[PDB]
């Protein structure tokens, strides 16, 4: 859902390479 | 670097971009804001996936890009560099904490710009 600025995005250094 | 069109420091309103923060200020506290974006006249780099990003206050500012990376979801031929507030981060000593309280301004917002050329000043 794009509809307001709940949360913005992640940035987990888990999902990285 | 003769800028034609605003930055979305400039364009989008302060007190706007201000009020934004508040929200990861009262949701995202442990998180540290940041605006990364296109540099004005990037064709290269696609158009990141998100505008907003919520950096670990536990990391590097080196983290930070390893992300990025992801979210563009290049080549290991494809060539990327956010510049931190224009400027690349050739030296990754700092914590995206500190990075950020030591560039970002009173509106309490990162603005980084990611592109193919780390060395295009």
């Amino acid at each position: 859902m794009s509809g307001g600025d709940d949360d913005w995005t992640h940035l987990s250094s888990k999902e990285v390479d | 670097s003769m800028p034609s069109e605003k930055t979305f420091k400039q364009r989008r309103s302060f007190e706007q971009r201000v009020e934004d923060v508040r929200l990861i200020r009262e949701q995202h506290p442990t998180k540290i804001p940041v605006i990364i974006e296109r540099y004005k006249g990037e064709k290269q780099l696609p158009v990141l996936d998100k505008t907003k990003f919520l950096v670990p206050d536990h990391v590097n500012m080196s983290e930070l890009i390893k992300i990025i990376r992801r979210r563009l979801q290049l080549n290991a031929n494809q060539a990327f560099f956010l510049l931190v507030n224009g400027h690349s981060m050739v030296s990754v000593s700092t914590p995206i904490s500190e990075v950020y309280e030591s560039e970002r301004d009173e509106d309490g917002f990162l603005y980084m710009v990611y592109a193919s050329q780390e060395t295009f000043g």
